């Protein structure tokens, strides 16, 4: 509802870092 | 009815959409269940396109039939797999069920969530979310107590809507917060809260229910 | 044959009107008694101790506004076939769950009820912006909600929206939602409309 | 020296715990302003008013008596800490930047994946759920290998580093971290129950009960 | 007296950017190692011997001369920084850590959500690019009311706040801000290509071509 | 890879579908599974325009990321599920797993199918169906008996999509018609084919799988 | 480095063409020689005993016109992301699986190599029309199959296509798929195509 | 000797028109019961008496004033013919035979698809609907062809071909096939409007009008 | 494949019937 | 009196079966062409030819030496029977109308909705399936009351009635039909035994195998 939707809205949590993070270190990595 | 068959998008243990798999329990009606997440944008919940086209509010549980019917609400979509018994057989029985139905959306979902969840209420200045609520849920359960005195369940004789829906309503709160010290003065609506969920087709989608215990 | 019986409530409700405006069309005959919701024969009767609240002549009793509303339309308006039922519940259910809260947070304020927060109004015109929206987008190749005649889906979401229109969505406010603003005036002019709501005016300037 | 000021915040805000906490060392005087007239979350954050001094419309937001303004916590936190929490030297401000900032990028997202919905305020599914919980196993792996012959993070003394990750991890220790998950980390669980049993984090956190059985 | 050390990194890092660029201003003696023999990605910093000093094994670490490590491209930033980067008065220096952590916490999301795609690192999705565009709409906004009337982020001189938001925003800025998205914040573009012309941050950035048209 | 998740469309008990299931099982990736009917339009099979618009081939197993990436054709969802070390390591590793993958493709699944279901081929004017079948499946099996004598796995010495994907078309011939008097001449291959669907990643998606017994 | 080594085939193998034409690309070094594909020594190599067959100068075996196409290759011809990648083997296997069978029998009964059935290639025609018409909705808006370069999926498809658009894909056919047409002679077009095909000479008159 | 007896079904019913218009050309006496108190689908053909005479309970249900029962409606069509409508010799019985089969196979499944959303008796699908009106386009198309140099389907005079192809077109014909799409079919138009408007068809369908426009 | 999809649509089998039956049975049922 | 010619189909087909067994009754003489370069299951009744005179395109279809055509299967079956399996009387040609009706509309769906996936033509799903069986129990449980006192379906003695409704079980009997499925119906199991060991079915079904465990 809005408290949870204002919650998260203010938090803004980024969830999906470790994708970015994994995604970022496969790409470096590879250039070898 | 008995013919529906679907997919029912929703994340996994929603009280939600178990009232619609418990309708299609008794009706007969096909309703698998996809769990596909929503996504996460800086603070901000989205759905893919394809999933606001058939669902525009972009909540779930979303009912898609396999002839392409779609509907949304977990009332609407607990309507759309059930049977006319658990819908109500006559006008005064299907009134009825829309009764406790809404009764169940607008007195009884407010405080269980609360008394179960109270971090954001708390959070957004209601003190005593928890004292609140839990008064809330006492007179709740003291209504159903007398209504349900003489009744086996809500409406008519049998398992309807109504049942299936108050009680996956008050699902959380008997599991978490229901202590034995409390429920003890509503033995009629622990009693008929026990009959629903121990029967196969609420047992089917609830597994077995621990109700809580001494806190 | 249709229903009748007495509907206690105060007059003014919006919760009332649903289950009115139904009985325009179903022919239900629908005596208006005011409110006692905690005498021990009203709760008897109505135990949750709400209004409002319908006793039919053959002494059926029943509450909550879209039950009662349910209870004394005709088949076409509760939706003659299961999808077309489902698909009132659904916008019933919407109503209840979007519409009613931002609703009130912002109409209070400006008919007494509540008093003024410029924010928590700022708030929740914007999340009715989107529940216009959402239904602009819906009707913009449809007449009514449901099927091809109002039905209780119509006649509810209408309602939920009615002191919205009267008081606080101006033009400059509502134009970016034309098709929602042509269905809301189609309904309202409907005569079973009418005949409860009486000549509605549309917002002039937001108050 | 010391910071006197106003502090905007919802309540029950680990980060603005933060400061709190920092105040009681330093003796800095914070008044919170956490419930309506003053604050409302959600609406006094939104306004104008308020965006003005803080644009980033996040809480906690503090605004010093000599009008100086701060919007975000780890900086709430420094200004209203001493010399000490900061860091005395540049070896060990380094650290407390070094914990401070690892709390922030690997500490809250997977706590928060794991611990916001135990609180109702989201679903996650049990992939996102199951990647949290092993990402948490590293890092409380890792503090238990750090803090092996060590009392606190940096200096042998309470400094920023401490409050900031101890308030990071408060959640899921009252939350999931049962002892059956915690066992493997016996020097991670002893460094946070010393660190909120100081005097100066039991007057903002009160009483805190570790987790028993893990919420679900 | 200034680091000395040595700074593990795969090349082209943003984050190893933000301590090059102090150490430019500080005078701190920070050599790279970033190419095989010496420094192999996903090798090196994968071994025992690295572990012992950088226990989450990730990039950039630091190892000062003196045996003196540091891990987080915030820390290293600060220790090879000088008082004046740091930020001179409690006030300063607040500031300071009020923009390296807004940098983390809301521009680097969106700022990876969008610009990962351009960079063949993830797949692209429309939904999250345009949430993302609209995220970076909304700090590139509020970056140009701030500097208004500042020639800098803090005390009217180049600070670790300027080196950190400047590096975050790099990517951006050279593969998806065209000239019509970002016209719309001409003091965020005048303080951003102030920065990158500076001598220390031409140093380690070489010359810089804002995006012509969208990537 | 091991962050690849998605929903996978297929009804149950698909060897095709069962290629990916498996190779997430050794991935990590997630991979849910969909089963909504095609519809039978007056003999014709469709499917309805959401899917095509995916899947424009309108064929199943069918695969959409959680990220909107759409990929179809059995072999293409194993390869997207799998990592590195399922896909070939190196180029000369990666080759092989095409080879095994094609040849599967090529000559494995005409007269594995036909064998089992020689129904159709009959219908069709293949009167030998089942007797030309026998003989192609008895080359296949004394090629890979061969193959194996000195091999644990076709490629490298680990599992594959090499294994995955001829186990997966040879997995109806071992449950079906592969009698001990017919398989006996292949001990190498036999043992391959336990080794393999033993392991618990197949099992996971397999379950216990009983050889043929004698006819 | 690329790959180098021998490609055992007969000429104007279609099959052989993938990996030529990738080796065009990637700068691998193939030599062609002629096929013995039942000797020990070839089965010893090549246990299917298929042509085409690959040994490198290494001594590397491999068979399966795909899988010596993937080795002769580079990683843009391969697809230098997981995604590309998937899309490749998918376009590949679209290829064998479903243009190979019907492509064969319209075409075969032109070129000699089976004899003709009239409702046979007629059944045939349909089904070719059905993937041309996919692929044309398909590369409406694109240049090349995956990402903005030829990979092996262009190659590989244009491959199985190449006898059709000789032989049979007369003018009125194929006038229905405009962007099929133009995304074929894109490729066939290609110096790197060119080099292997010569000078490719659409259908003039259904043969 | 024509039959006489009694026909149990609900009103309207196409399948019982089959039977009253071949009775109307035999002269056979046929009395319907289709309205409470008398019958009341649902109830009445569900009873142990009618289910004795009637197994599988279904309706149009004959039963003989001499006892004799008959279900299906194509064989109760056929009792209460005459030789004639049956076929007079082997090759026009078997003509018979051959149509009749031919509108239960082919023509009743795609009217049924496409008529009964326009009837409110299932809820529509648009991909279902544009296959079931490709196939009535086939079927028309067949007719029409066969009809060119014939004026009724078997040995020129009205037959039980005739009058069960007819009677499966019939709502069709009223519900759905306007003007531009019947255009294509003046063979098959011809036949049936001189068939429904033979006085024996027009005794049980009364005066039909031809859709106007697509429902 | 091609066999499979001939004979399919050879037979043309009416899979669907037993949904279209349920639901005329219903509807008629439902007029009283 | 009786037919003579030439009957179309692809081998094994039980639509086929039901004119081949019938003219085993009557004596017809029916040339069978079921393999090339006659016919071509897929070909051959799709060229403009066969449609001319089989404008369905369905087989079997049937040319009379004579030159009559028909083209659908209960009507060959018909053709080539006489009168006997016809029904004598307009009372048994009522039934044998009425048992090929409910072959045709009740068993055939059910009937291969279970079986094709166990040949592998296509997939159901539980549902469609379970359906299915409960359909063909339906119709067994029908059949077994009705042959409770009878030796065939229609004036005891074998008809078009029996040899159409043994056509369209046969693939579920030889398929699906286990011992424990079918157990609850012992005189339909005993008529359709009867029935298919009928020198007339013999000649035609050659030997046939009772499901001995359900294909899944």
């Amino acid at each position: 509802g809005a408290m949870a939707t204002n919650f998260l809205a203010h938090e803004k949590i980024w969830f999906d870092k470790f994708k970015y993070d994994d995604a970022e270190r496969r790409f470096y990595e590879q250039m070898n | 009815g008995a013919m529906a068959a679907g997919t029912l998008y929703t994340y996994p243990e929603n009280w939600r959409a178990f009232k619609a798999l418990i309708a299609a329990q008794y009706s007969g009606a096909q309703v698998r269940v996809l769990s596909a997440p929503p996504h996460f944008h800086f603070g901000q919940t989205n759905r893919t396109p394809e999933f606001l086209r058939k669902f525009p509010a972009g909540k779930v549980p979303a009912f898609e039939g396999d002839d392409g019917f779609c509907v949304f609400e977990s009332n609407a979509i607990a309507y759309y797999v059930s049977n006319e018994e658990l819908r109500g057989s006559t006008p005064e029985a299907a009134a009825q069920v829309v009764q406790w139905v809404s009764f169940a959306d607008s007195d009884i979902v407010p405080p269980a969530s609360t008394w179960v969840f109270p971090t954001l209420g708390i959070m957004h200045h209601n003190k005593q979310a928890t004292e609140n609520a839990k008064e809330e849920v006492r007179r709740i359960l003291g209504l159903l107590d007398a209504y349900l005195k003489t009744r086996t369940f809500l409406v008519g004789e049998r398992v309807t809507l109504a049942d299936i829906t108050v009680v996956c309503t008050l699902l959380w709160l008997y599991k978490q917060v229901l202590e034995p010290s409390f429920r003890q003065a509503f033995p009629n609506t622990n009693r008929w809260f026990l009959t629903c969920i121990n029967q196969p087709q609420f047992r089917a989608v609830l597994g077995e229910v621990k109700l809580c215990e001494k806190m």
